[PDB]
């Protein structure tokens, strides 16, 4: 198995010192040197380790997330896939995601939100950066590009909060091979 | 057969093996065969307290994708029904009762066509939206009032036809689009669009679980007289049971009535909706309290109808 997995690091990384990254914890988490030696004839902690160096890139950001906020973020790519640039305003999303709901309730019980409460969940959903705003360079390169970005006052915050025109992370085709079927709102991912 | 019809009267799990049994060879859809079990019997339409008759029928169109099994049901009535005539409608005065002269006296005779061959029935077009416009006014004009017109030669002459349209279209670009209403995707204009009692959205994608079982019941279906397609009871006792239920005459109560001036104002909290869809509404619930065979109706046979009408 180790021969097995270094294969793997030959394919992807093909990088000793991602490697010799690996190695470290496996043999200092040993306390006995027996179970040292089932360690590396084992190598399920490799397992282990690339699950956590994997576990909150962008799926178990998804996957960590309660039945509203995915019902948003559905609603969000919905209205996404409509417009030719993708680009979705906050009401569309709402008008949309009540559209939504009222399609659940007449095929059978579900508490549909209001307004002034999907505001503090949106205010994850950016910050998970799940949308971005449509024309925002994120990282300036160098000191002085960055210092001459903070002086200029923006137009987008003088626009109020339900419009700033949010466009998409991830898209909706890529949400039904994630999202399972056991989830009510799988009929959502495809359109 | 009335000791057939009075155990099949006495249960309480009809309904939901006729629905599943108005048409066995389609697979899913419920909803589109409620309105066809709903469509072929209608009510209440008598005498209005001044003196005219209204529109006790029901008006059932299907849109949707192409490639889809929405054609069988059509297939499906005029094989089953007696009063059931079919028309292309791409290939068709004629669907509103043409005119025709007899040389005896160079004197018109109004033929019938699509429009008045049934009484009692179905009249079922198939790609209602190639039609052109002179026949879908014709259309309109024998449907605002429970009659057609014939002005010819200098006669006039109007007639009581009674017919249920079961009008299939397709949109301008055959694939449903969820972007916008369905004024814009149907393609006609509002007052031909109106006087429809229930509309039937259909959309396909890939659903694997129902899909491999679609898949299954077609190629099983591809034998010599399989018992897949089999229904619970057979249409023996199913049109004997047809015409009992059209002969019954129900009527509405206070709390049916208290419960619809609430779901006419639930219809309307979702805006084109008017008096012609609560109509609509009004002669499907007689529909389906003669259907489950039930004299008085109970709101709760009503809700069944308001769920039906929020599913559209």
């Amino acid at each position: 198995n180790l021969n097995r997995h270094i294969r793997m690091n030959f394919e992807t990384f093909r990088s000793l010192p991602t490697l010799k990254n690996s190695i470290i914890p496996l043999v200092a988490t040993s306390k006995n040197f027996g179970s040292l030696c089932t360690a590396i004839k084992s190598c399920s902690f490799l397992d282990i380790y690339n699950k956590n160096q994997l576990s909150n890139n962008l799926t178990g950001r998804l996957q960590s997330l309660s039945d509203l906020e995915l019902a948003i973020l559905i609603s969000a790519a919905r209205v996404a896939l409509r417009a030719k640039d993708g680009s979705f305003n906050f009401n569309l999303a709402y008008a949309e995601y009540e559209k939504m709901i009222k399609a659940i309730n007449s095929r059978i019980t579900i508490k549909l939100w209001l307004k002034k409460d999907v505001k503090n969940v949106w205010e994850n959903l950016v910050q998970l950066d799940f949308f971005t705003e449509k024309s925002a360079v994120g990282l300036r390169d160098n000191a002085t590009a960055a210092f001459y970005a903070s002086n200029y006052q923006f137009q987008g915050t003088m626009i109020p909060f339900d419009l700033r025109s949010y466009q998409m992370q991830i898209i909706l085709q890529e949400l039904r091979r994630i999202i399972p079927k056991s989830n009510m709102y799988y009929s959502w991912t495809q359109l | 057969e009335i000791n057939e019809l009075k155990e099949m009267v006495k249960d309480e799990h009809i309904y939901d093996k006729l629905v599943r049994s108005i048409a066995p060879a389609v697979f899913g859809h419920e909803a589109v065969k409620k309105g066809i079990l709903l469509q072929m019997l209608g009510g209440v339409h008598k005498s209005t307290v001044e003196g005219i008759k209204l529109r006790g029928d029901i008006n059932i169109c299907v849109v949707g994708d192409p490639s889809t099994s929405k054609s069988q049901f059509l297939k499906y009535v005029v094989g089953f029904a007696p009063r059931s005539v079919y028309t292309s409608g791409k290939a068709s005065a004629g669907l509103t009762a043409a005119v025709v002269r007899d040389e005896e006296g160079g004197d018109y005779t109004i033929e019938a066509g699509a429009l008045m061959l049934a009484d009692n029935g179905i009249c079922c077009i198939d790609e209602f939206d190639k039609m052109d416009i002179s026949d879908q006014v014709a259309i309109h004009e024998a449907m605002e009032q429970q009659t057609i017109s014939i002005a010819k030669a200098g006669i006039h002459a109007t007639l009581n036809a009674r017919t249920s349209i079961l009008a299939a279209a397709n949109p301008v670009g055959g694939r449903y689009n969820r972007k916008l209403s369905l004024r814009g995707n149907l393609n006609m204009t509002a007052p031909i669009m109106s006087r429809f009692d229930l509309f039937f959205v259909i959309l396909d994608d890939c659903n694997e679980k129902i899909d491999t079982e679609l898949a299954s019941h077609i190629v099983d279906l591809h034998m010599k007289r399989d018992e897949a397609i089999e229904p619970p009871f057979s249409a023996e006792q199913l049109r004997r049971y047809i015409k009992y239920a059209r002969t019954f005459k129900p009527i509405l109560t206070k709390e049916a009535r208290s419960y619809l001036v609430e779901k006419y104002k639930e219809l309307r909290k979702d805006d084109r909706i008017t008096v012609r869809q609560l109509e609509s509404m009004i002669r499907l619930s007689e529909a389906i309290a003669r259907a489950n065979c039930v004299d008085e109706i109970t709101p709760s046979f009503i809700a069944e109808a308001y769920d039906l009408l929020r599913q559209s």
